[PDB]
Formats: structure tokens, C-alpha cells, sequence
């Protein structure tokens, strides 16, 4: 696709694709191994209304 | 509507030309195209 | 292959849905709604409630949870749909808003966003200051709660590549509850090009207000539209003057007599003063005293009925209007299909 | 009626009816015609037979008030007469000629400064078509569950009348009148 | 004997579709007002007394 | 229903009379369906515990409930300063045991 | 604008004498009012034969009130078979530059917004009348903008005298004047209403304060030379200062939450500042000379690029 | 005009205009045309109709305004030598104070909101 | 379309009838508790 914005001309490239999951039943596993750094500080922030 | 690629190779041609828009009620699908319609392609 | 301009904007899908409304609808952007409870606090006529708007717009944001977004045209029409004329088709525009948009309890928004527009006009921030034109859909990529909208802000509608090579164009799609011609309704039936005009309608009463959006096709210029918008809505301009001004307090009876400049200019015996004598109490306090009251006067901001803007044109020898109904899932709608539209917006113009 | 018109009033219109410039000439006669109507109100209400008086909207508004002091007989009142105070029930008397009553069934019109009119839900009588004060040849006389009245003249000019401060019926006379002319609610 | 009105009169163009602010007009007949007589309630020849 | 017993501990009807029953002090504070605290951006962590409209809308088949909690949408955000309810923009594939 | 421009055709009939056809090639740049955006019109639509109303001949003032109900177009070229024009509202050309030609006794500098005015000037009312077809082509006069605000303001002021001098113009020190005719009572009431509605809407509750600045200006004009040359020598408020000393209203209704002066100025710029477009038509046209000169003389071509 | 408010809200982003020393003096010619053209206008129309302020504010003034809207109803002061001259000045300020826009921004491949210091794309009316 | 003149129904529209001096001293506005009727 060709379209000009800003003097320069954008050449946006697209590609249409497909995802077919041909597994009768479970065919993939995530395994939680280790723990990196916790995001939230376990502190005391009391809540207002 | 109808298959435009099928009418590209016709199985037999008509002979007499008549205003078809008078005999509208006989048809299941009917569409007038002025010169070129966008939805032809 | 003519020239046309594009847009892209990552937009919250709270009020507009490119899944439901296909390629070829109008879109209306908004200002960021944090300024709305202050502009209503500021530009309001005296003797009214200023903080009504923030409560009304608040309850909408308190009902989409059960950031300046975008309102599609079909959402705006169906909000104001309870005041049209072809009422059978008006209950066909609402009949697919609640049944095709991604979301549950859509009717809690439609009885709120129209209720917001019932509070735009009394709090006097008029929605044509807030509603801005945005282009028509040629492609969309969707996800939960946001989508990428690609529209045409300038150019012909019939040139932008859709993305599907199956149907690589579009056409402008409008509901038949708003497409009002002024060709067949004025007697002008000659061939020629025609313009497109968006029109809001106001009706200022005590808590009894309305909204009517139209896409008016005409052959008049913007310089020659002000009689025709009064031509239809003559009672509306009356009732805005007479029922619009309320709780402005008048000083009664007539504190002001006649204005005596013409009665004192022709007489030579009248006292005067020069430039060095004015703003001094020993010269100016023997002159005439004039204390005019302006309270309860129906000002031009209290006497509005309509507000137009340009939308584009149709450059053919004659406009090609159609009248069909297409399928939005399981509900079909009276739709006017406009062919070959070139987009050129313009400023809003109040018809006070 | 005397209490509402004792000191010289200005009868502002309580309804919403747009006029014509030729139609000023018609209301100009209504001024001259005004006090002769108020007599023939009281004449024609007196002129009814006492057996036939109890078909009017005025008698069915008193019996709906003595009951709460049940539904009156014949079911002429609407089903929503006891819901708000705007649900009035009117009469229609002729303006010109012999002042008569022009109603089969008492007619209920709900209303809301100014206020518009509106019919409700329900062989045929012509005077059932028109709202109060909508046209010539209709004096209108309507009452409330509060038993506060209104006399609506052609054009919407009206004034409210409190009848309840003057109706003098004792309690044994009242409950002897209720049990004869009402029916117990199931 | 004229009813006081502040407003003289107005000019209202009404397209039949775009009727809004539904108020109602005051109906006057087509015969002239000389025929619309004053009301006469005849007293009976006898009195109730 | 508090004529029936708690499926976790079956010898009591609940463990809180002020939080578990309908129109309780716990319901009136932390339901989406009443909207006390949807105007503030700060997250209430018990929003998924009390809002009965969300659980009754979920299905029951354990074949899909397990995979959908592999890529559930978190209610919190990490780019926020203190802790915010999520903007409608962001989506974070964070797994929920709760 | 369309991608390839928009160009009408004005159809010429067959029977036209050569002393009439060779006088139409002097219309290389003119201004023609079209009523439509048809691609094929006729000369019987163009001329003043198509202009006349029912029974009533037009004046020079009400002639404006059927301009704004029409579409001003510019002839780019007279062909021997037809006349090709270009409208100003749809699109100019590919380049947007349109060649014109003066009918004015008035020179044109750069950047001047051109409005068009009827031939009101004496010694000017020159129209090509076609004797072969009874055709009268009234070609209007392109003028610079601040003259066009004046000449409309002159002729409206002339009719208000006649319900119960004036005709003197100056531009670059050249005296020029216009014709004095009786005016039809119809198109004057169409202009008197267009004034007062666009003028009473400029009065706001905030204007009560600005009226109390009038005695301050009359003293301030005696100190700054910018301000006495602002009021005027023939002004009105200078006579108002010698008679009337106003003062403000004391309190306001909700005088904290609102800006009264700001309401009076926004409502002034939308009605009184818009007024120069209400009486006349829209100044679509201005001059952008590329390489020829700075000032275009009378009778010479001049390139034109659009404008709101 | 107060000398003889500075809060702006766009995008939900507070602005300020006050921060005044020379800015009061630099703008002084703008003020003196804005005052005068209004006060000339509100006295000539006050001279043509000497009743615009002496009518009752809600009975009579609305009676006169509605008849002005309807189409189908039909020494010496230098009065008519001012309606010419007032429309020269008020016809001039309508150009420089309308502020006709030249530019529209249609974003593409970037942020929706353009921040202070960015490079924004630009289209004109076609 | 339709064209007509139009007078606005405002609540300030009043009406002033004139009574005779001996109007309220009428034998129907003044009734005893027990009549012959």
C-alpha cells in the first residue's frame, strides 16, 4: 500500500495469515519455573472511598 | 446475485431484444447496471 | 486513481463499533470530556444549574463499566430516534443498535447518551461545538475494547482500498430516518450537483429538550442556507425565543424611559462638557444620567435553533440516490445508499 | 364560585391553545358573554332532576370523595383517578343557545403555569372528541379526587375553584349516601 | 373586550413531516359570528314556589 | 442461599454474616452492580470476589476454564503509579488462580 | 475540488452573426452566474433574459439578492461552438490558478480579496448585447474587498433615506461616483431585516459594561492621537459624550460563575463581524501574482488562487 | 476591558494565560477598536429605534424581536453618514478576527494526540 | 406545506370580563338550606 503523509511516503506492508489448531485435546504446556522480581511492593496502602 | 463468471461463457444466446424492466415480476434476481457497476467485480 | 487522504487513530470502542457498522458510515469525534463540566460552569445562562452536565455525563461513564473516543453516526441517530417522523424506521435503527453492538445492556447507554444530549443544551455547551466530523470507514482492525480506525478525511469515498480484494471499495451508508432531501421538498427537480449538510436541531425548554440529526442533500451554497433552515423549523425559532429565557430575573416595571440623544442634540440650550471636564464630579454630575437594564433579554445564545456544516458534494450530472435494506446480522434497516461522494468538511455555523 | 371571583380578577389562561388573528374577534364576544354563562351553569345544574343528577361528573366526584371520608356505581371514573391530582373528570356545557349538558359518560382528561391536556384509555357522543377549552360551544367543568374544581372557557381561560371548603354534609348523611351509591371494592 | 395578548401574531411555515412542539389550535366555525347567538335559558312559566 | 451449608466447610452456613449474604455490608461496598467505587481509578482487589454478575456469566466446563486461566486478563496494571484499575487500552496475559 | 477539475459547457446556438461572434472572443476572462452545476447549459439561462422575475424588473440592489442564490463562474475560454467556464465553489482547475480580466476602473494590488459587484458606476455600464438573439450579458465588476464593503453600505443607506451627500467614493485619491435611482420597496425590506437581526444579536448583558467606557474614550482621545483619528470627525459617540454619562448596573445575576464581557464579544464576532458577508456574497477570490508585477492595471489579466 | 479569566481547558490539560507587563501595552490597539465599533453600533441602532432599552425586558422586547424575524411582514445629526462608516470598520475586523484556518491535521502512523514539539502531518481543504 | 398566522399561547394572556353591580345578589347564588324545589 502506497500513501503519502508528511512529505515522505509510507509503504505499509500487510500480510493476511491463518491459525488452525489441529489438536484434538491438549497439545501444549506452559510450566512456571522460577520467580523473578515481584512488581508490587507488599506494603500497607489503605484504600479510600 | 448470480455468478458473473458463468455468464462469461454462455450456453445459448437470446434472439429478440425487449425492455426487460417491464417484465420484472417473473424474476428472482434483477439488477440494472448503468454503464459499469462497482459490485460487478 | 485519484488523490485522497487517509487517517489512522487508535480509538476506544465504547460508543462506535466497526464490527457491527460495516464500511461506509459517518463518524463523529469528540473533545476530551474533562473540559465539559467546566465549560458548562462558565458559558451557562444565569439562573440555571451549571453542574447538571457533569452528573449526566458522569452517569454515562458510570454505566460503561458493567480517552476521547468516537461516536458513529448510527449511534447518534438511534439515541435521538425517539423524536423523528417515520417512527417505524426509527424503531428499526434502535432495533439493531441493541442487538449487534459488542456489549450487554446497550439500552442503559441509549437512555443515557440521549439524556446527555438533553443536558448539553440546558447546560448550554452546544454539541456542535463538541461534535466534530471524522471520515468514513474503509478498513478496521478490532480487538476487545479498542480498535484501529482508518478513515478518509479528504477525497472521494470510492477510491480508498478496503484491504479485502474481494470487495475492494465501499459506499456511504446512512439510515433512512435522517436523509432528508431539499430537492423534492422544494420543487427544484432540475439536474445538477448537490451538497451534503449535517444539521443539529435544538429546542430549549424547561427540562424538555430534543436533538435531531440529519444529512441534508441540497443544491444551495452555505451562503444561501439560512432561509431554508428557518423554512422548516419556524416554530422552533419561536419557542426558543419565548420558552428559552427562564429564571433570568427582570427588573420590573420600566426603569428605563426613552433615549434622549436625538431630543438634546438639536437644542442649543442643552448643557455639555469637553474632554478635559468628563470623569470629574464637578462637570459630569450635571449631565444626563442613563442606567440601562439588560436582564432577561433573549440573547442570541438563548435563541438558537439549528447549526449546519459542510460535508461534501456529489459532482455528477444528477445525484444517484438509492433505497435498499441490507442485513446487519438478523435485523434489516431502511438505508439510503449514496453513490460517489467526495469529502470536504467545513466550519460549524450557528443559526442564532 | 363567589369565593374565586369576589375581588375583580384577571383570568389568565391555564391551557395551551394557539389562536388566529381572526379568532380574536370570537374571544371578544366571550368577554361580553361571560357572566351570563356563570348563571346558566347554576341554572342547568339546578334544572336537572334529582334522580338524573347523579350521572354527571360533579356528582361522581362528590361520591368519590365521600367514600374516602369504594368505587361509585356504573364505573364511570377511570381506573387511574386515584393516582395523582391531575387526573380530572370534566363536563361539557353548550355556550350558545339553551345551556344544556352534552355528555353520556363523564370524560376524564389528565393534565400537568400552563399545562397541556391528554385523554386516557377507555355508543358515541360528539362532545367526547375535544379537549377542555379547545373549541367554541363548550364550557368545561372538571373536578378532582381532592374535589378542587376548574371552569375551562373556550381558549383555555380558566380559574380553580375549591368546593371542598363549602360542601357541608354531616357524617350520618354521608355514609347513608355512600352505601346507596357506591360498591365495595373486592 | 379584546383579550389581552402581548404578542401580535407570527408567520409559521410548516412542512407536514417536520411537525414538532405539538400544541393544538383553537377551532372557530365557518359561519359568521352574527349567527352565534347569546345564550337564553327560559324561565318556566311557573315557579318552584 | 443460607438454608444450605458452605461447600468448603460444610458445618456452617458461612464465615461472615456481614459479607456473604445478599444486601450485606460487604455487598454494598464492593459490587460493580451497585457502583460505589467505580469512579476512582484505584483497584479494589476483592472486585472479582463479590461481583456475582461475573461468576454467573462464566461457564462450568473444566476443559476450557483451565486454558482460559492460562491467559486471563489481569485487573491490575504495572505501569500505574500506585495501583490502578486497568485502562480499557491495555491487556495483560496474566494467569489467575483466583 | 475534483481530481481533474470541473468545466461546464454553455451551449451556443447556430444563428449568430459574425459581428456578434467575433465580439464574444473578448470574453476571455469574465464572471458568469450559473444557477446549476450542470455540465451543459444554454445561453438562454445565462443572460438577463433568464434573470427577470414575474412582471417586475430588477434594480441594482435586489440584483445582489439573486447572486447569492446562483453560482459565480469564470469563463476560461470561448470556443467557436460553446463557452467553457469553471465554477468557483466546486473547484478551480488542476493548478487552481484561473486567469481573469478587469472591468474595473480600480487597480489591483496583491493579496486583495476580490468580491464582485453589479455595474453600478456611471460611465461604466457596458454590456455586450447580442442583436441576433436578444441576448444581454450583464458582466459584473470585480472589485477589491474594502470597496465592496463600502458600495453595498452606500446603496443600503440610500434606500433608508427614501423611507422618510452619499454617492461619493474615494480609492487612491480618485473620485468616482455611482448612479442614483429609485429603489423597490421589496429588496430594501429584505436588507433592513438582514441588518437589524444581525445587529440586535450583538447586544448582550455584557454590553452594559462597555457602554460605560464611552466617556473614558472621549477623554482618552484627547491624549493619544491614535484615538481621535479612530472615533471619526463625523462620528456619533463624540456627540454622545457631550450629552449622556452612563453608569453600570449595580449587581449581576450569578456574577461569579460567568464572564459577561466574554459573552458579549463572542456574540459580536459571529453577527456584526459576519455582516459584511450577509449583505454581499462570499469573497472566494483573491490575487496571487507569481512573476508578472506587483500591481495589475485595469484591462490586464491577473492570476487568481482561492480563499475562504 | 477590565483595566478601564486566564484559565483555559483544552484536552483536559490546564492552560494559563497570565504568567502581562508589556502584553497589556502591546495589545492596546486591539482593545480600542473592539470597544468603539460595538459602542458605535449600539447607539445608532439605539437612535434608529429609540425603544430598544425602554421596552419591558420580557413583555414588549420579545414582541418586537419576533416581528423582526418574520420575513413576510412589511441642527442635524450625521446619522446616515455613520452607517456607511461603521460598516467600513466592522467590515474590516471581520477578516482579521475570524481567523480563517488553513490547515487540517490528519494523523497516520503515529500518535493520535500531537504533543508540544512534534512534527504533525498537514492537509488543506481540497 | 401549510401557511397561517399564529398567536402564541403565553400564560400572560388574561381576560377581563365586566360584571353588573347587582349580579351576585341573584336568587341562585344565594340559596337557603331548604327551598321549595
Amino acid at each position: 500500500a502506497r500513501h503519502e503523509t508528511g512529505g515522505g511516503v509510507n509503504f505499509t506492508l500487510t500480510q493476511p495469515r491463518g491459525n488452525v489448531d489441529l489438536g484434538v485435546g491438549y497439545t501444549a504446556v506452559v510450566a512456571t519455573a522460577t520467580v523473578r522480581n515481584p512488581v508490587t511492593d507488599m506494603g500497607n496502602l489503605p484504600q479510600n472511598f | 446475485g448470480y455468478r458473473y463468471a458463468a455468464a462469461m461463457v454462455p450456453t445459448g444466446s437470446l434472439l429478440s431484444t425487449i425492455e426487460v424492466a417491464s417484465h420484472r415480476r417473473l424474476f428472482d434476481f434483477f439488477s440494472r447496471v448503468r454503464s459499469d457497476a462497482n459490485s460487478l467485480y | 486513481s485519484p488523490r485522497h487522504h487517509l487517517t489512522r487513530q487508535v480509538i476506544l470502542t465504547d460508543l462506535c463499533q466497526p464490527n457491527a457498522d460495516r464500511a461506509g458510515t459517518l463518524l463523529l469525534a469528540l473533545r476530551h470530556p474533562a473540559d465539559l463540566p467546566h465549560l458548562a460552569h462558565q458559558r451557562a445562562p444565569p439562573g440555571r444549574q451549571t453542574e447538571r452536565l457533569g452528573e449526566a455525563w458522569g452517569q454515562l461513564m458510570e454505566a460503561t463499566a458493567l480517552r476521547a473516543g468516537l461516536v458513529s453516526f448510527n449511534f447518534l441517530v438511534a439515541a435521538c430516534a425517539a423524536s423523528y417522523d417515520a417512527r417505524d424506521a426509527a424503531d428499526a435503527v434502535r432495533a439493531h443498535v441493541t442487538a449487534n453492538y459488542r456489549g450487554t445492556r446497550v439500552g442503559a447507554r441509549l437512555d443515557r447518551f440521549s439524556e446527555c444530549l438533553r443536558a448539553m443544551v440546558h447546560t448550554h455547551v452546544f454539541p456542535h461545538e463538541v461534535m466534530r466530523f471524522f471520515g468514513g470507514l474503509v478498513s478496521w482492525v478490532t480487538q476487545d475494547e479498542l480498535a484501529s480506525v482508518t478513515a478518509v478525511c479528504a477525497g472521494p469515498q470510492e477510491a480508498a482500498h478496503t484491504g479485502h480484494p474481494g470487495r475492494p471499495r465501499s459506499a456511504v451508508i446512512l439510515p433512512a430516518c435522517a436523509f432528508v432531501d431539499l430537492d423534492a421538498e422544494l420543487g427544484l427537480g432540475g439536474p445538477g450537483a448537490a451538497f451534503l449538510y449535517l444539521v443539529f436541531t435544538y429546542r430549549q425548554r424547561r427540562d424538555q429538550e430534543l436533538c435531531c440529526v440529519y444529512v441534508i442533500k441540497s443544491q444551495l451554497p452555505p451562503r444561501g442556507l439560512e432561509p431554508a433552515l428557518e423554512r422548516l423549523f419556524g416554530r422552533l425559532r419561536i419557542t426558543n425565543t419565548i420558552h428559552g429565557t427562564e429564571d433570568m430575573t427582570p427588573p420590573a416595571p420600566n426603569r428605563n424611559p426613552d433615549f434622549p440623544l436625538a431630543g438634546l442634540a438639536a437644542n442649543p440650550q442643552t448643557p455639555r462638557c469637553s474632554a478635559g471636564q468628563v470623569t470629574n464630579p464637578q462637570f459630569a454630575d450635571r449631565l444626563y444620567r442613563w442606567q440601562p437594564d439588560l436582564r432577561g433579554r433573549p440573547t442570541a445564545r438563548t435563541c438558537t435553533y439549528a447549526a449546519f456544516a459542510e460535508l461534501g458534494m456529489m459532482p455528477e450530472d444528477s445525484p444517484r440516490c438509492l433505497h435498499r435494506t441490507e442485513r446487519f446480522g438478523a435485523v434489516s434497516v431502511p438505508v439510503v445508499i449514496l453513490e460517489g461522494v467526495v469529502w470536504r468538511p467545513g466550519e460549524w455555523r450557528a443559526c442564532a | 364560585i363567589r369565593a374565586a371571583l369576589q375581588g375583580g380578577p384577571r383570568i389568565s389562561q391555564r391551557l395551551r391553545y394557539d389562536f388566529g388573528p381572526d379568532q380574536r374577534a370570537w374571544l371578544g364576544e366571550v368577554t361580553r358573554r361571560f357572566p351570563i354563562l356563570l348563571e346558566n351553569l347554576m341554572r342547568a345544574v339546578e334544572g336537572t332532576a334529582p334522580d338524573a343528577f347523579f350521572h354527571t361528573a360533579y356528582a361522581l366526584a362528590v361520591l368519590a370523595h365521600l367514600g374516602g371520608r369504594v368505587v361509585p356505581l356504573g364505573d364511570d371514573l377511570p381506573a387511574r383517578f386515584a393516582d395523582s391530582d391531575g387526573h380530572y373528570v370534566f363536563d361539557y356545557y353548550s355556550t350558545s343557545g339553551d345551556t344544556l349538558r352534552l355528555n353520556n359518560r363523564p370524560i376524564a382528561v389528565a393534565m400537568d403555569e400552563q399545562s397541556k391536556c391528554r385523554f386516557m384509555e377507555a355508543p358515541r357522543r360528539v362532545c367526547e372528541q375535544y379537549l377542555p377549552g379547545e373549541s367554541y360551544a363548550y364550557l368545561c367543568l372538571g373536578f378532582n379526587r381532592r374535589l378542587c374544581g376548574i371552569v375551562v372557557f373556550p381558549g383555555g381561560f380558566a380559574f380553580t375553584i375549591n368546593i371542598a371548603a363549602y360542601l357541608s354534609l354531616s357524617d350520618p348523611v354521608a355514609r347513608a349516601a355512600v352505601l346507596r351509591f357506591c360498591r365495595k371494592v373486592s | 373586550m379584546d383579550p389581552y395578548c402581548p404578542f401580535d401574531a407570527l408567520d409559521v411555515w410548516e412542512h407536514r413531516r417536520f411537525i414538532v412542539a405539538d400544541s393544538r389550535n383553537f377551532i372557530t366555525p365557518e359561519f359568521p359570528r352574527d349567527f352565534w347567538m347569546s345564550p337564553v335559558f327560559n324561565l318556566p312559566r311557573e315557579t318552584a314556589a | 442461599d443460607h438454608g444450605q451449608s458452605d461447600p468448603s466447610r460444610a458445618f456452617a452456613a458461612t464465615a461472615n454474616p456481614w459479607a456473604s449474604q445478599r444486601f450485606s455490608y460487604g455487598d454494598l461496598l464492593y459490587n460493580g452492580a451497585y457502583h460505589l467505587n467505580g469512579a476512582s481509578p484505584v483497584l479494589s482487589p476483592c472486585f472479582k470476589f463479590f461481583t456475582s454478575a461475573d461468576i454467573a456469566a462464566k461457564h462450568r466446563c473444566l476443559e476450557r476454564l483451565i486454558v482460559e486461566t492460562g491467559s486471563a486478563v489481569s485487573t491490575a496494571t504495572a505501569a500505574s503509579d500506585v495501583q490502578f484499575k486497568r485502562p480499557p487500552g491495555c491487556r495483560e496475559l496474566v494467569e489467575d488462580p483466583c | 475540488m475534483l481530481a481533474d477539475g470541473f468545466e461546464t459547457d454553455i451551449a451556443i446556438p447556430s444563428g449568430i452573426s459574425r459581428p456578434d461572434a467575433a465580439a464574444l472572443q473578448r470574453c476571455e476572462g469574465r464572471v458568469v452566474f450559473l444557477p446549476t452545476i450542470r455540465r451543459q447549459l444554454t445561453l438562454a439561462d445565462v443572460a438577463h433574459e433568464s434573470f427577470v422575475s414575474g412582471g417586475v424588473s430588477p434594480d441594482t440592489l435586489g440584483l445582489l439578492l439573486a447572486y447569492r442564490r446562483r453560482f459565480p463562474a469564470v469563463i476560461t475560454r470561448v470556443l467557436p461552438t460553446r463557452i467553457v467556464a469553471c465554477p468557483l465553489d466546486v473547484g478551480l482547475t488542476h493548478a487552481g490558478t484561473v486567469n481573469l480580466r478587469n472591468t474595473s476602473p480600480v487597480d489591483l494590488c496583491n493579496g486583495d480579496p476580490i468580491s464582485l459587484v453589479p455595474p453600478v458606476f456611471e460611465g461604466q455600464a457596458t454590456d455586450v448585447r447580442l442583436d441576433s438573439l436578444d441576448l444581454t450579458l450583464r458582466f459584473p465588476v470585480p472589485l477589491p474587498s474594502p470597496l465592496a464593503r463600502e458600495i453595498v453600505a452606500r446603496l443600503v443607506a440610500r434606500g433608508i433615506r427614501d423611507l422618510n451627500d452619499l454617492n461619493v467614493l474615494y480609492y487612491n485619491g480618485s473620485r468616482l461616483s455611482l448612479l442614483a435611482d429609485v429603489q423597490q420597496l421589496g429588496p430594501v425590506n429584505a436588507e433592513l431585516r438582514s441588518l437589524v437581526l444581525n445587529m440586535v444579536y450583538s447586544i448582550t448583558e455584557g454590553t452594559t459594561i462597555i457602554l460605560t467606557l464611552i466617556p473614558r474614550l472621549f477623554a482618552l482621545s484627547a491624549q493619544d492621537g491614535y484615538v481621535n483619528a479612530l472615533l471619526q470627525m463625523q462620528s456619533v459617540t463624540r456627540e454622545a459624550a457631550q450629552l449622556i454619562h452612563p453608569e453600570a448596573p449595580a449587581l449581576m445575576q450569578d456574577g461569579e460563575r460567568r464572564l459577561p464581557l466574554y459573552e458579549a464579544l463572542v456574540a459580536w464576532l459571529t453577527h456584526a463581524g459576519q455582516l459584511g458577508d450577509t449583505l454581499a456574497l462570499a469573497p472566494v477570490v483573491r490575487v496571487c501574482t507569481f512573476d508578472g508585477a506587483a500591481v495589475v492595471r485595469s484591462g490586464d489579466m491577473a492570476p487568481v488562487i482561492r480563499y475562504p
